[PDB]
């Protein structure tokens, strides 16, 4: 009983607890759970996509490496 | 010695759709893996390890008797020493002791 | 097949000895898509989902098979304390088990002896499943499943057996003596460990 | 059951009376 | 066995008939004796005196055979003695019906044993290729287990159109059978022949898969600790599949509940990892090597008892009960693409 | 008696025995038949993925092998 | 793309215009197929909905 | 940090008990306020701390 260990999870249950948390997560800070809109996942995106834009530069530079080769000591 | 032997008699039981008989037939006969055989695995294996450990660091000594093996040795008996006087002062139970044995 | 004639035509001879591995793996992977079947929207039913619903129910078919063990422990106790077997009369002399039997119409057990052990039909009572499809829509692993569990789960095994000496002028046994007197033998400690002499 | 077992039966019945 | 061993020793120096000619009537003394003792056995404990004598048996015709090929001792030799041993031990388990465990761990290694010899001897190959081609059949081999299990055992699964026919709900049910013991000569009735059987059969698979898992457990020790090497260029190559190897096993352990089977695979696991220090100390010997090994070789067996101990009584939220399943996926993907990249396939084709 | 020999045999009762399979196979390593969810299936696919990745890569190098050649010397 | 590109490299160069209309019309094919494999819908269940 | 615990989930293996005996309220001492009082479950009242 009480789920003690490392036993398999479904799907299901994954959205379950992440949901729980991100509500929880906003009680500590707006003291509220209303919630007409959800800023935290919002906020979350934003950073999510600035560090995948700064890997498509690398990427493009390591594209240049290729097209143009030249050499500098590392 | 006299002695009162009960009856053994009862009906039988039987389970037709295969699957479902192998589990619950195989379910009694054998003990499931626990906790408390898991803690004992774990201390078998370390003890193995380190007269292993023990063991490579004296083959080196008879090409190179330098400080090294001795300095090294010394500071792993003083760890697992200091590990099972905890357990000695925490066991509660023969299993524990095995343990901490 | 235009392609690898245009090159073949054009005078490459690319294609020749090994390098025909690549048109040969496409033209067989392209037959595979094409021979997948039906699939679609209403056109539901797949393996993904028939071994759920398999699934689904051979989990509530054994939740029934332990109703059906639940009531059938409860006949095997309750026959035992009525008809013991004929070795563990004699320490019950003294209980109060001893001459129990009662004429008196509300005992069904007057009369009634253990003669043995067998085969008997259990007090549950089954009933047929509603629209049963016909033998040419029935889902083969679900068919059997069921016929199987009717058969075996019909009746109990090694209980005690019974003779009425109200149902008949006599009884003939037949066969080797032993066996004939054997049986008589348990017969009379059991008529008279359960009745008594007013009887 | 044997003749033996029937009398041993027999003689522990012989013990009481209504 | 001992009388075996010296006798093996010579023909190992020595290049002399003597071994395989005088092994022979050694073996058929003791097959003798061990037929004498099965037909006039009846007990139990007359059973583990015959099983012993019998086993007993097989060791020395078995390097009684090996022997018979001249000149230096190699391929042939083994190709002749592991392929009798497995042949006897599969004779034996036949029509014993007892030692399930033993004999098919005997069958296992005899028989992967026997195809790579053979190979060496008809081609000359590679080691490194006989040695990644046993790795990879075990792979798979591990996945097939339990079905192998299956069969061997007897079990059957039947799938019949309901005889095409209707369900004959109300038929006369099958007849109970009858029992006897020695000293309890009053016969009993137990049951169903059709059910009963079915649990003779089950612990006949436990005792198989056992076996199955044990044997296979010890190929992959030899295998992955032969090709890790200190010398050879991308030393890193060969070794990090060690360690997807035994990640995998490692986890794949979980999918276990008997206790001495999920033992088997996590103590196969740590050997695996144990067995590889030891090698890299003895060649390419020097003060760093000796000093990283050593501390290695006490400190993971000492996380482990530390995890056994407090993974038990804790709580642990989905998202990581799924994180750790994945990590068992992640790491059987990679076995494949590296098995071959070791064995030069690429280069080859690429160089064609 | 029924169901011996080589008879005929339908689409359908090819899966069904391969449920069966797989359910039994459950019930030898792990002692109970819930089957809330099934490895066997997801552990066999894994081995079945990573034998196309290495066949993959394998042609990819017959790929090579005609775009740049080891012939061209001199 | 690996069927094309190996004509190449031997230098036929026998597509363009005429030639080049076989694997251009050929590509249509295949992304058509997979477009009648992903058939059905309107179910409509989702992350966001739940 | 603070060992907020989120509830745990039944995994399936049981049903819903709609009244099993409700949980035993806890009491409490001071020694001035030398009178004992109880106030609640145990699972509640540490949420009042762990906040």
């Amino acid at each position: 009983g009480s789920g003690y260990g490392l036993g398999l999870s479904t799907r299901t249950q994954v959205t379950g607890y992440q949901f729980l948390a991100r509500r929880t997560a906003m009680a500590l800070t707006r003291w509220r759970v209303r919630m007409e809109i959800e800023p935290g996942r919002r906020q979350t995106l934003a950073v999510v996509a600035s560090v995948s834009a700064a890997l498509v530069i690398c990427l493009g530079a390591l594209l240049w490496s290729f097209i143009s080769p030249s050499g500098q000591l590392n | 010695w006299i002695r009162f032997i009960a009856d053994t008699e009862r009906r039988s039981q039987v389970i037709e759709h295969i699957s479902t008989a192998v589990a619950s037939d195989l379910s009694k006969r054998f003990a499931r893996i626990d906790p408390i055989v898991a803690v004992q695995v774990g201390a078998s294996m370390v003890a193995t390890g380190v007269v292993l450990a023990t063991g490579v660091l004296g083959w080196w000594r008879w090409h190179h008797n330098t400080w090294l093996t001795t300095i090294y040795t010394a500071v792993i008996g003083v760890l697992v020493l200091a590990v099972a006087m905890l357990l000695l002062m925490r066991a509660k139970t023969d299993a524990d002791r095995r343990v901490a044995d | 097949g235009g392609m690898v004639a245009m090159v073949f035509a054009s005078g490459s001879h690319v294609f020749g000895g090994i390098g025909s591995i690549f048109p040969l793996f496409m033209m067989v992977g392209i037959m595979m898509m094409m021979f997948r079947g039906m699939g679609g929207g209403q056109q539901q039913m797949s393996r993904p989902k028939l071994d759920a619903m398999r699934a689904q129910f051979m989990l509530m078919l054994d939740m029934l098979r332990e109703t059906a063990q639940e009531s059938a422990d409860s006949m095997d106790a309750n026959y035992r304390w009525f008809h013991p077997a004929p070795n563990t009369l004699a320490a019950a002399v003294g209980s109060p088990r001893m001459w129990e039997r009662k004429p008196d119409g509300k005992d069904l057990n007057f009369g009634v002896v253990r003669v043995g052990v067998g085969m008997t039909r259990p007090e549950v009572t089954w009933g047929e499943p509603q629209n049963m499809p016909t033998d040419i829509e029935l889902e083969p692993v679900t068919g059997k499943a069921l016929q199987e569990f009717g058969r075996y789960q019909s009746v109990v095994y090694n209980l005690p057996k019974m003779v009425s000496l109200l149902v008949e002028p006599w009884y003939a046994l037949v066969g080797e003596r032993e066996q004939v007197l054997g049986l008589m033998r348990a017969i009379i400690c059991q008529l008279a460990f359960s009745h008594g002499p007013d009887h | 059951v044997s003749i033996a077992e029937a009398e041993e039966f027999a003689q522990k019945l012989a013990q009481w009376r209504l | 066995v001992l009388a075996t061993g010296v006798l093996g020793w010579w023909r190992w120096h020595h290049n002399t008939w003597l071994t395989t000619i005088y092994t022979a009537v050694i073996g058929v003394l003791v097959l003798a004796v061990a037929m004498l003792l099965l037909m006039r056995a009846k007990t139990d404990a007359d059973r583990r005196v015959a099983d012993i004598m019998l086993m007993s048996a097989i060791m020395p015709v078995t390097v009684a055979a090996a022997a018979a090929p001249p000149g230096p001792v190699g391929s042939p030799q083994a190709v002749l003695g592991f392929g009798v041993l497995t042949v006897a031990a599969a004779l034996a388990l036949r029509f014993t019906g007892r030692r399930l465990g033993i004999y098919t761990t005997i069958v296992i290694i005899g028989a992967l044993t026997m195809l790579a010899a053979l190979a060496r001897m008809v081609a000359a190959t590679s080691a490194v290729t006989l040695l990644s081609s046993l790795l990879l059949i075990c792979v798979v081999a591990y996945h097939a287990a339990p079905a192998l299990s299956r069969r061997l055992a007897g079990i059957r699964l039947p799938v019949f159109p309901s005889a095409t026919s209707r369900w004959v709900f109300e038929a006369r049910p099958d007849l109970p059978t009858t029992v006897v013991v020695s000293g309890g000569s009053a016969p009993v009735l137990e049951g169903p022949s059709s059910v009963r059987d079915v649990l003779l059969q089950a612990e006949r698979a436990r005792s198989f898969l056992s076996g199955l898992l044990t044997g296979l457990g010890v190929m992959v020790v030899v295998c992955m600790t032969s090709l890790c090497d200190p010398h050879t260029g991308q030393r890193w190559l060969p070794l990090i599949l060690a360690g997807f190897t035994s990640g995998f096993l490692l986890l794949r352990g979980r999918s276990y509940v008997d206790r001495w089977q999920s033992i088997t695979l996590a103590g196969t696991a740590v050997i695996i990892a144990a067995a590889v220090c030891v090698r890299y100390a003895l060649e390419l010997s020097s003060p760093l090597a000796v000093s990283i090994v050593a501390a290695i070789l006490v400190l993971l067996p000492a996380a482990g008892m530390a995890a056994a101990a407090h993974v038990p009584h804790t709580i642990y939220s989905p998202l990581f009960r799924k994180f750790v399943e994945w990590i068992e996926y992640l790491c059987l993907m990679p076995i494949f693409p590296l098995a071959l990249w070791l064995m030069n396939v690429y280069a080859a084709i690429r160089y064609r």
